[PDB]
């Protein structure tokens, strides 16, 4: 049968029949004008024009079905240059048609969001959305089939396949930019291209505020599918690029150009990084909103997967790239608003916590992107400070230091601080002011909380990993900084014991942590233990239970009262290893500092002697019950104070 | 010294490679970078047999340090493949199949050659001492910590246990 | 090498065709020469 078919030369006749269709003709013409004018045209126009373009969708469906069936026959082998041009024209026009129907459906949904109508879901709109899904899926199928035919041919090779991929990615990215730049009501109602949009955005002093408002009510399943295909084309192109400021690569299947030229043409058409981050943010917002509402379009895993995939593309293709030009572009194109968006995503993910497997994959992707961005020296220091401030943990903030830091924020903060310390120590710069300020603020907040006699909540103050990173930060200091911090600690202890009568009724929980920190400082004032390095590596710098050295006796009571084998939050922990339980060698430099100027040792010993009655009056009358937390707090504090009093010489 | 650096390979020459013996071997390779590639004629065969045995042993089975060491060995084998001198203890084809083995599942070198490598190992003169072949934990932990801190290893971008460990090893 | 050339993203069908043509040319010339060997006449007179 196929001998008969290609014997009659039916391939040329079938292709000619498919080319001059009465309905694809407008799409073909529009694609030709778009490629000639270097711009991008989509005309769903207003809601009324969107409806006018609609209602003819059944003809488009039957056309795409017949075209796909025709292209499924073996009628493509002799890929002459003219046949090549015809085939790419047809395939790209079909892709344009899919893009246009997606834009029309998005405009219709935005217009439906404009007016609050409570009418029940009719059958006609369901048919319309099913038809739109069918036509976009068939358009993508046609594009992929034509690309595979071009790639494996014996007359068209790698260069033509590269040009085909470039054209597809250009169309897809322009469509995504247009569909994500739809106004909720303003431009949609006042409308009753891409170059005009760029010009009007540039002319305005203030950029269009696509912030936390309800403007991004477009999107949808079609947007996700289009973005997935665009990201596949993008990763292919960038992987090709990895292995003189010339002109952008020509948009013809017969053009000859390098990978850098194609990528630069893509950059010239649309600012890529802002678009990518916008889709990432919008997809995550839609996924989280749908997840909140729950407790294709009805499931959130698709949008979360799209967000994870775009983030992974940004990591692997861009951040880890060896090419100099792409790194220069990435350095130029990073903006503070992107840092604010990233901080919002981090806050959302840490507040939400672990939910599901897709959430785990998204968390891994976000962790990797965050650390790759931090480590590989593109972001300027002001951008890092902006990220810190938007995270609320800026080292130069004036407010009280937040004693509880969520794992992602703690990870990024510790990474940046340790990188700064390592660079300063290797170069020879004296101690970084950021670490000094963070230690001073932590000590001041601790002192204020101790004075107020406040018992924080479980998710409020001083989780263990925070303390471990603080200790490791302390170890990297010079001798001057460490002795200054020890003197400040001594001053805090001396000052805070003057109002003992008020202390007798307080619950010593901040005091216990202070005394534990002081005991650790006394034990290891000079050197830093190995288990500290291992813990700070595993709990913070490792990709995503913590590991610590908590008091066995106190945790015994805490777990006994918690009963049901959970103990998710460790509140009674010890930093030093249990191996030091044997008689506990005080540090020579520690006592050398202790028996010197800038510290007054006699009143220091007197204060530690007097502080042994910091919770005597708590049990005393109102018939109120003493909860497990307070009892464990007093026992913890007394054990710590008894231990530290047994080491200091009289 | 270099004698304590070459002890693990000598001990493993009569057995498998102990897991404990790997990280200090890796540290020896990294710390010796400034020295491994620039040398006089008399020490070159000893370095050649040392690198052959070390490569063979690493490919018989913390990832960042291993990748750095493997890059070290691949570079040294490359610039031996470019120049090759007459007094190289390991000829060009064994460098080619060693490079292949580091990029594959270690099925190139044979016992019949590593016995000769160990024999030359013993017969070779040491760099720091004229005599021929015939604390530390906190330090190595600190280097490992700094190595992890400076750069981020992929891990999932490339992608039952042995297979994905092997795959990431070949990727690096 | 032929498989590497065929599946590359920088060398396409035309280069693979040229590679096949060169290989076939060499192979056919070799076969003609080996099949035109004389038993003794040209072999002995070629000394």
């Amino acid at each position: 049968n196929v001998a008969s078919l290609q014997e009659l030369g039916g391939s040329e006749k079938l292709l000619r029949v498919c080319l001059n269709l009465p309905y694809f003709l407008r799409y073909i013409n529009r694609f030709q004008d778009a490629v000639l004018a270097n711009s991008f045209f989509i005309m769903p126009a207003t809601v009324a024009d969107a409806t006018a373009v609609r209602n003819g969708f059944h003809s488009l469906v039957i056309d795409v079905t017949m075209a796909l069936d025709t292209l499924s026959l073996p009628v493509l082998e002799p890929l002459n240059p003219s046949r090549l041009q015809d085939v790419t024209v047809l395939s790209l026009s079909c892709l344009y048609a899919g893009v246009s129907v997606a834009t029309c459906m998005a405009i219709l949904h935005v217009g439906s969001a404009q007016q609050v109508r409570t009418g029940s879901t009719s059958s006609k709109e369901d048919d319309y959305e099913s038809d739109a899904a069918t036509i976009v899926q068939k358009c993508l199928e046609i594009y992929d089939m034509i690309g595979q035919a071009i790639s494996s041919s014996r007359r068209a090779g790698g260069e033509h396949y590269q040009n085909f991929q470039l054209l597809g990615a250009w169309c897809l990215l322009n469509s995504l930019f247009l569909i994500l730049n739809l106004s909720p009501t303003a431009l949609a109602d006042k409308g009753k291209r891409v170059r005009d949009i760029l010009s009007r955005t540039k002319e305005g002093v203030g950029s269009p505020k696509l912030g936390p408002g309800k403007g991004h009510q477009g999107f949808g399943v079609l947007s996700v599918i289009l973005a997935n295909h665009a990201i596949k084309l993008l990763t292919s192109l960038f992987q090709d690029l990895q292995v003189t400021d010339g002109p952008p690569a020509a948009l013809s299947i017969m053009a000859q150009s390098t990978s850098i030229q194609r990528i630069q043409r893509l950059i010239d058409s649309v600012p890529l990084m802002n678009l990518l981050l916008t889709l990432l943010s919008t997809s995550y917002r839609k996924a989280c909103v749908l997840q909140r509402q729950r407790k294709s379009r009805k499931d959130p895993e698709l949008f979360l997967g799209l967000a994870s995939n775009i983030l992974n593309f940004i990591t692997s293709s861009m951040l880890n790239s060896r090419n100099n030009f792409i790194r220069n572009y990435l350095s130029v194109s990073l903006s503070e608003h992107h840092m604010a968006t990233l901080a919002s995503i981090i806050k959302e993910v840490d507040k939400d916590g672990l939910k599901g497997s897709s959430d785990e994959e998204f968390a891994a992707a976000l962790y990797h992107f965050n650390h790759s961005l931090v480590t590989s020296d593109l972001q300027s220091p002001n951008l890092q400070n902006t990220l810190l401030q938007q995270l609320g943990v800026a080292p130069f903030s004036e407010g009280p230091w937040p004693l509880y830091i969520h794992p992602q924020s703690l990870s990024v903060l510790s990474r940046l601080l340790l990188i700064w310390q390592h660079k300063a120590s290797a170069q020879g710069d004296p101690d970084v002011p950021e670490c000094l300020k963070v230690w001073d603020r932590f000590l001041s907040t601790m002192k204020q909380n101790a004075l107020q006699g406040v018992v924080p909540s479980e998710t409020e103050d001083l989780n263990v990993e925070h303390l471990q990173m603080l200790l490791l930060i302390f170890h990297n200091f010079t001798e001057t900084g460490r002795r200054a911090i020890l003197s400040l600690f001594v001053q805090i202890i001396q000052e805070l014991s003057v109002n003992m009568d008020a202390q007798m009724r307080f619950v010593p929980l901040i005091l216990a942590r202070l005394l534990l920190i002081f005991d650790y400082l006394l034990h290891q004032y000079s050197k830093a233990p190995v288990y500290l390095f291992e813990q700070v590596q595993h709990n913070l710098l490792s990709p995503p239970t913590p590991l610590y050295h908590g008091f066995k006796e106190v945790e015994e009571n805490w777990s006994k009262h918690f009963s049901s084998d959970a103990v998710p939050h460790p509140r009674f922990y010890c930093v030093l290893s249990p191996e030091a339980s044997e008689d506990n060698r005080l540090d020579s430099v520690a006592c050398d500092v202790l028996f010197s100027k800038l510290v007054k040792y006699d009143e220091l010993y007197a204060a530690l002697t007097a502080l042994l009655a910091a919770g005597s009056q708590l049990d005393t009358k109102e018939n109120k019950n003493v909860t497990a937390l307070e009892a464990c707090a007093l026992q913890y504090y007394f054990l710590i104070l008894w231990r530290i009093l047994g080491i200091l010489p009289p | 010294g270099w004698e304590v650096a070459v002890r693990p390979l000598l001990s493993a020459s009569y057995s498998a490679f102990e897991m404990k013996e790997l990280p200090q071997l890796v540290a020896s390779v990294i710390e010796s970078e400034s020295e491994i590639l620039h040398h006089e004629k008399q020490y070159e065969p000893f370095y050649s047999s040392f690198v052959a045995l070390s490569t063979h042993y690493i490919t018989t089975v913390q990832l960042q340090s291993v990748a750095a060491a493997c890059k070290v060995l691949i570079e040294f084998s490359l610039l031996r493949l470019e120049n090759p001198d007459e007094a190289c203890a390991v000829s060009q084809k064994h460098l080619i199949l060693l490079i292949k083995g580091l990029c594959t599942g270690c099925s190139r070198l044979d016992r019949t050659e590593i016995i000769t490598f160990t024999a030359m190992m013993k017969s070779a003169k040491l760099p720091q001492t004229v005599k021929t072949l015939s604390e530390l934990r906190q330090k190595e932990v600190q280097m490992n910590f700094l190595n992890q801190l400076t750069s981020v290893f992929n891990p999932r971008t490339v992608a039952a246990s042995a297979i994905k460990t092997k795959n990431v090893f070949i990727a690096q």
